[PDB]
């Protein structure tokens, strides 16, 4: 329960940083 | 997006490399910085990463002093050590067992001098070389599974 | 003793976003 | 001691899937 | 029973080789499992749960010979430094889980070596044990690693008694080289049922042996056997089980910083996959590589 | 400051070197499985890290070696931590290198003419198991000490040299402090070296040689 | 006039072979030294050991060391080997099958091997179980307080005939 | 001594490891790379 | 369009950064690891040591082991200390030229280092010699039947102010 | 059988190493005293066998570490006649070290292009010397422990890292069982890796670059 | 009898080796097996022969075992570390020491950035630095000699 | 401790070998090798 | 004497800094030499030559203060298993250097710790022992090797007697501060010479101090000097000498097989050299190099 | 005590003939 | 211990011009 | 004396054989 909350969040929230760093960074025309 | 590069078939020295199956490093993603500076940290730092992981979460054991006069029940080395250990337990002829157990590294080293009848690398084209692969590897868990159990049911996996 | 549990789930975590970022930066696989 | 064995297999085993996925879903989302 | 066992082994119920010393007396051999957490926190409360379970719906043999339900018993030896939790330190719930279970000590200074006497095994096939974890932080002697559990976990009537007489509970041979002459079944002194039994056909010696009823004979009358057929058989229904097992005593911080350590990497991965990103891109553009 | 650079390349040929490694390429078939071998070669540098970081403080002593060993894991600072690494990383490199021989073999790259590579191959791997067998006994615990005193008698089946093998790797007639001596130098001095000049080598042909072809 | 083939080569044995020569001398030492040294048996072995190996005495042993004879003891070669009004023979308690210790069970008068069951007899005869040869037998004579070890050259006690560690 | 974590490990990657190389394979055989072979 | 050196330039900073915070992340442990662990200090030192580490007793040192007391003793820092009817201070016995052993002369009543010709006083302080600064002085306080040692806090008890080695 | 030679050669490319080797020539200006680095050379090597021999029976603790040289002198096979060749070739190691920066010296070989390579010779040297030093006190007799215990102390001079330095060389507040492991530690694992790594560098640049010109 | 071969100066890349001071294995005797195969193992062997000749002849002594509480008389290193130890004892400034410690090295160091100023090879082509070279070493013999002696006889060797 | 025997060689060969330097160096000074210099 | 440093000094005349126990009461320094061989075969006599030299014509001060003549005296502590040989091991030549020595042990069981007591310096400052080196063939303790020889060589007469009192060959300081009254010379009880020395000018002590004659006094009368002024001087003109030497016990069979490879080294180098020369006959043909 | 002797005049006769065996082999030094 | 290491001294400095005059020797009867 | 007999000896033997095989190697058609 607790294992698979924190497990799916985990990698929500870095697939989440993943995309706002990719998008962020090519807004920036750095990508 | 996504570099690659052609293998330049005009070039004869290429050729001769790749007619002794020998140039594959001449063409495809330029090797560096695409991923030897950039793809190679990420599989050093993930590898060590979860490495240090199960060294916090489940750290070295050190169990109790040495003694020469006691046994212990459970006696067994490391895991990778289990399929010979069952061989060398389970054979009643000592000599043959040391020789089953030499027999791994030598027969080992044979293979590339017994497949070379042929120059497939997919194991698709091979499908004998890939049943002895998979018949050995099914033989090898077999008995490394045998040797945490009991001498009785090793021939058996205590299964039937 | 939710900490222990987040503990091995970042094991977890490490090990499927290696895989992950293996993937994403070599294109495939 | 059984269960934990069958629970790591089961983990190492499925987990892979897990991150080739996300990868996979990455990949999607920046054009490959 | 445990309380035999400290009293005759009282420096522990462990021999040098792993041997839990109950064996030396209950022969019989039946599976007993344990359920421990991976890791505790130091001054935690946790349950520890040895398993002795066995055909409840077989019954053994009693003392006299009447066939009786049997009880379970078992030995807990956790890491220095661990005990049975104090009363008031243990939840309800875990309250209600336990029981009527008088867990006591092997000796004195040795709190980490419980032992838990005679319980109704139609009830206890199950028990648990309230454990608190030591604390690193307030005893030099303590520290943060893996530590050894071993349990030894037993149900059903021993074979041997402290002082050397076998008891009823187990399989009986014959005596000597002969001609069974007798199944006669007399008394005395004490009370319930006994059994004599003999033998000859020529010899170097001129007695007999009794045997206390209980297990049953599969013999009838007249046979020249030699010494140790089985002329009863093995009435025992019970067994001893060891197991060994592990557990961590784990420090908080140690979990914190490599949570941190381990998000640390995950972005570094994200950044070097972003850089090749952007390498593409120029490696596109200005086609040289 | 009249630059640095230009001075190191002048004698070191800098220039030629980035040249060399900018010129290789990896093929579209080189999947991640690939990556096995470089992975056991991390595993190994985890190893030699650790393992030299535990010789500052482990005692190759009948009498001291167990203790030294509660000493890492206890008083060391993050003594705990290099031990376990060097635990988990000792099973982690035989493991990594066993998918790496299930790679090399379900692609053929043993074949001609790499077939030297994969019989230094197999020596790596009879090397690593040595590393494992002679560190499982260090801690000179009842599991380590006993998983000597069984193997080390095995040699003995051979008719005429066997007792002279048992006898050099036990360094006696019995397992005792001649044994642990032996079977340390071999862990800290023979079996580094060794596996270097034979790593040296793996890794040399494969460069020479570049990655097999597609399947 | 130039030396040919034939020449050259038989000069590079002659010359090479020298160099050799050097080099085993060189070698030679070497070997010997990895070679442990004997364990000093300027006779056939001696002493007994207890667990801390010290030496072990009757005056202690006999007097109050067992109300049923059958211990452990440091024997030769390092061995662990039982001493059972003393025993004159001595019985090596390791295993001949893989060579775990084997504990004494009273009970049952035999030694019973704990890894894969195998057990043996009073003296020291494989009864059963997956070994094949039996426990070695030693001469033992308690000279002075101490006990005195030496090997057993003499045929088998138990099967008549020539013994399997000599 | 056996352990299981470590056991569970081993067993898992041996597993999709041996069922990834299979299926890497494969995907060969079906749609051959450039010099496939 | 495409990114320029400027930008490529800065993805560098912030990638390899991050890569550098995991290095150093992994390399803390490691650097601390090789510092000695502290020597169990729990107050300010304690018992001292005979010569084989044992545990020194004023029932066996008063009593009878001197008719003209001065003797070497396992100090602080496992460094050898003289112990002067106890007396109050220790005297640190290394040179405080380069670290040799002074050895005591009743006969002048001075310490005399053999090593360059130092000497000392009867409380330890250079009267001559290559030396520079004084033997280290140290508390005595005789707690229990065994001996106490602390280090010198305090100011100088020969040169009136602040010591040298704290 | 079928040419072992030509299947080695195929894949090693033995022909291309002897062509190189053989493309190689000595000028009349290379004199006997060019030969005193690569004696230098063969008084490590012989080390190297005699030290990896010693570690067979010699033992690293304040107990044993006497009676081991003790044990290694008087008891083990020419292990009398291995310790003092390992004695004296310390020294003939320093003395030809010592020659062949008089020979380097006193002919230019040091100047541009080959700076890098002298100025590995010096770290070369450090380390030669630190090998002498840290063996010297293995036998832990009293030259070799008061030997320590009077160089360990001098780092303290240093202002603020001077404490810290001495301390981790020493493995504490003063010389004993730490400072013993520590010292084996650096004299058979961390000396000969880092020895090994300067002198490859030594030996490519100066297979690089080639000898030094006439005088 | 004395095989040679002659610099070819029509090779612009053996030319802009020599430019760079940097071709001189190029021409002379052949290396191989000339020198390599046959002189080396003379060498080799001989240097192998005088240490092994000096190991039984003059073989390592034992001490006696270390005493932490019993300072010896005469406390020495080994010869190649007396200048240096004679410098570290006769300076009263343990800093200064050090440094001068480090010195040696560090200024070996720096021998090929300062004599860069020239490019000649030969000692008597360059007075100066043989001059220094001479005079470091006459300082060096002169404070080796001066540990084994007393230190009231180091500033002169005890011979004025 | 100090080794007369050892002391002996190291001051012999030093001296030797520094004086044949310069001998050998004073050769090339009056007859220069091709590219002497 | 030699003899006083093992009624001293039982144990052993070698403290553990290596100092030897004469300097205890012998306080000056004189050079002492010594000559042994470098190396020796086994169960072999072997000349072992102390020199402890000084300047015959100078005499100095005899118990009672007269001027005479001094004798030397000597330890030689040699490895296990080396003593004194036998006297009919000892050849014609060596009896003859030897002399009228009386070579005696330092205790039971010591005999490789030679002590030779008083004899005439102006005839032994070079003592001769005659010594007989052990055989490791017959001595297990006994092995090959270099080992240690200690060596102490005293002239002229100590400094202090084994109870603490001083003799009268040292230099005498003043009692305390004050002005010098007495230069008397008073005797009584024994016999010769004796002078009595007092200060005051104020104090806090009523006592003189006494000097045994035989040094001789450089102070006149009346002068208010400090404690520790010289009022004597030094007629001291012996001392004791210490020196370290070590000996090797040779083994004949390694210096045999020693010399065989040695041989065979300068063989194999001779067909090096001679191959190449066949080489170069070679490659002057041939011309391809 | 000749076989002592002679042990040392071969490290002697070692030295000067590796020295001499260098000389001829390479033609000078 | 000085007369041994000015023997030592002598000896290694003066067996080499030995070595020498030996090695040119075999140089003029080989026909150099 | 016998030390430098010896040693005189020696090398007057070794250079005995160098000029012995040499010339005897020449005569033999080897060198
Ligand atoms: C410590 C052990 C080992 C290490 C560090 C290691 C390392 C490597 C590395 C880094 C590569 C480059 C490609 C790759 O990583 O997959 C490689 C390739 C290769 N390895 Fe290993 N390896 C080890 C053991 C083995 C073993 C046990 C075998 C065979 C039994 C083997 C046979 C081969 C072969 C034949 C190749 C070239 C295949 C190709 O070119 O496609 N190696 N190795
Ligand atoms: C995505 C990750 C990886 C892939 C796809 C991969 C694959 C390969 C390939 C294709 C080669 C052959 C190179 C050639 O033929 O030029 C190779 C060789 C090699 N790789 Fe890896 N590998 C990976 C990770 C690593 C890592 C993390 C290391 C860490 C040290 C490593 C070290 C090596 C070494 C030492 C060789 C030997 C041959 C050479 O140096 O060129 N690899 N690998
Ligand atoms: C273990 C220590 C050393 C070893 C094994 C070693 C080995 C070698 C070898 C074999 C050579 C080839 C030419 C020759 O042997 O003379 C050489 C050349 C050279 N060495 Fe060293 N050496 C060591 C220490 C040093 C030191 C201490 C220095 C300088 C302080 C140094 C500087 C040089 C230089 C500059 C060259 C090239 C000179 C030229 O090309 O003429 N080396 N070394």
């Amino acid at each position: 329960m607790l294992a698979i909350v924190a497990y799916i969040g985990f990698l929500a929230l870095f697939t989440g940083i993943a995309a706002g760093l990719l998008f962020g960074l090519r807004s920036a025309k750095i990508l | 997006m996504a570099t690659h590069k052609k293998p330049d078939l005009s070039d004869p020295t290429l050729r001769a490399k790749l007619a002794k199956g020998m140039g594959h490093n001449y063409y495809g993603e330029p090797a560096w910085p695409n991923d030897l500076l950039y793809v190679f940290p990420i599989v050093i730092m993930g590898s060590f990463a979860c490495i240090v992981a199960l060294a916090v979460l489940d750290p070295a054991m050190t169990g109790e002093p040495a003694n020469p006069f006691a046994t212990p029940l459970e006696i067994l080395p490391e895991w990778y050590l289990y399929p010979v250990f069952q061989i060398l337990r389970s054979l009643p002829n000592k000599l043959l067992g040391v020789l089953a157990m030499a027999s791994v590294p030598l027969g080992l080293i044979l293979v590339p001098f017994i497949e070379n009848v042929n120059k497939f690398q997919n194991p698709f084209r091979r499908p004998v070389a890939t049943t002895v692969f998979l018949f050995g590897t099914l033989v090898t868990l077999w008995l490394g599974i045998g040797a945490a159990l009991p001498l009785d049911k090793s021939l058996t996996l205590g299964l039937f | 003793m939710a900490i222990l549990t987040l503990g091995w789930v970042s094991l977890l975590v490490v090990f499927t976003w290696s895989i992950a970022m293996v993937v994403w930066g070599r294109n495939g696989l | 001691m059984s269960g934990e064995l069958l629970n790591a297999a089961l983990l190492s085993f499925g987990l892979i899937f897990v991150g080739w996925a996300l990868g996979a879903l990455l990949l999607k989302i920046q054009g490959a | 029973y445990p309380f035999w066992a400290q009293q005759t082994y009282p420096e522990t119920p462990r021999e040098p080789t792993g041997r839990i010393v109950c064996a030396n007396c209950h022969l019989a051999a039946k599976p007993t499992e344990v359920e421990v957490p991976q890791s505790v926190l130091p001054d935690t409360v946790f349950k520890a749960v040895v398993k002795i379970p066995y055909d409840t719906s077989v019954q053994q043999v009693g003392a006299d010979g009447s066939k009786v339900g049997l009880n379970v018993g078992a030995v807990l030896m956790l890491p220095e430094g661990f005990k049975i939790a104090p009363e008031d330190r243990i939840p309800e719930e875990l309250k209600e889980e336990i029981g009527d279970v008088y867990f006591q000590p092997y000796g004195e200074d040795k709190d980490n070596i419980v032992i838990v006497g005679p319980l109704p095994g139609e009830q206890y096939q199950e028990i648990v044990f309230p454990v608190l974890s030591p604390n690193p932080a307030n005893d030099k002697n303590i520290h943060f690693g893996k530590y050894s559990v071993h349990v030894g976990g037993n149900r059903g009537r021993g074979q041997v008694y402290p002082t050397g007489e076998k008891s009823n509970n187990n399989l009986y041979s014959a005596a000597a080289t002969g001609t069974i002459s007798k199944i006669a079944k007399q008394e005395g002194e004490d009370g319930s049922v006994k059994y004599l039994v003999d033998i000859k056909t020529e010899s170097g010696e001129v007695v007999s042996d009794t045997i206390p009823a209980g297990p049953e004979l599969i013999v009838s009358e007249g046979q020249a056997v030699t010494a140790g057929d089985a002329l009863t058989n093995n009435p025992n229904v019970g067994g001893f089980g060891q197991l060994d097992a592990e557990i961590v005593l784990q420090d908080a911080n140690r979990v914190g910083w490599l949570i941190a350590f381990v998000a640390l990497v995950m972005l570094a991965q994200v950044m070097l996959v972003l850089k090749k990103k952007q390498v593409e891109k120029v490696q596109a553009a200005e086609m040289n590589f | 400051m009249a630059n640095v650079y230009d001075w190191f390349e002048e004698r070191l040929e800098i220039q030629a070197i980035a040249e060399d490694v900018t010129s290789k390429y990896v093929p579209p078939h080189v999947n991640i499985f690939y990556c096995l071998g470089g992975i056991t070669l991390v595993c190994f540098l985890i190893q030699f890290a650790t393992g030299f970081a535990m010789t500052f403080y482990y005692k190759p002593t009948v009498a001291e070696a167990y203790s030294s060993v509660q000493y890492i894991m206890n008083e060391v600072n993050f003594g705990w931590l290099i031990r376990s690494i060097h635990r988990w990383s000792a099973s982690m490199m035989v493991l990594m290198m066993i998918l790496h021989v299930f790679r090399v073999y379900l692609t053929g790259g043993f074949k001609k003419p790499r077939e030297l590579t994969w019989v230094s191959g197999v020596i790596l791997a009879v090397i690593t198991v040595s590393f494992g067998v002679t560190g499982y006994s260090l801690p000179w615990d009842q599991v380590g000490y006993w998983a000597v005193k069984i193997v080390s008698g095995v040699p003995e089946a051979i008719p005429v040299v066997g007792v002279l093998i048992s006898d050099l790797l036990r360094g006696g007639s019995s397992v005792g402090q001649a044994t642990l001596t032996r079977y340390y130098s071999a862990h800290t001095f023979v079996l580094p070296w060794l596996i270097a000049v034979f790593m040296l080598f793996h890794f040399l042909m494969i460069r020479k040689q570049g990655i097999s072809g597609p399947l | 006039d130039v030396p040919d083939m034939g020449r050259r080569q038989f000069m590079n044995l002659l010359t090479f072979g020298t160099v050799t020569g050097v080099a085993l001398g060189a070698l030679y030492p070497v070997v010997n030294y990895f070679i442990p040294p004997a364990a000093g048996g300027a006779g056939g072995g001696t002493t007994a050991k207890d667990e801390l190996g010290n030496d072990v005495s009757v005056s202690k042993f006999l007097e109050s060391h067992n109300v049923g004879d059958r211990t452990l003891v440091q024997g030769l070669k390092g061995d662990p080997t039982y001493i059972v009004a003393i025993t004159d023979y001595g019985i090596n308690a390791v295993c001949t099958h893989l060579g775990c210790v084997v504990p004494w069970n009273a009970a049952e008068n035999k030694f019973k091997c704990p890894c894969h069951g195998s057990q043996y007899d009073a003296t020291g005869k494989v009864v059963r179980g997956p070994a094949p040869k039996s426990l070695a037998l030693s001469h033992a004579k308690t000279e002075n307080d101490k006990i005195v070890l030496t090997s057993w050259t003499e045929t088998d006690f138990r099967t008549g005939e020539e013994p399997w560690w000599s | 001594m056996v352990e299981p974590l470590l056991s569970g490990i081993v067993l898992g990657l041996i597993v999709v490891t041996l069922a990834g190389l299979f299926y890497a394979a494969y995907k060969q055989y079906k749609r051959p790379n450039e010099l496939g072979g």
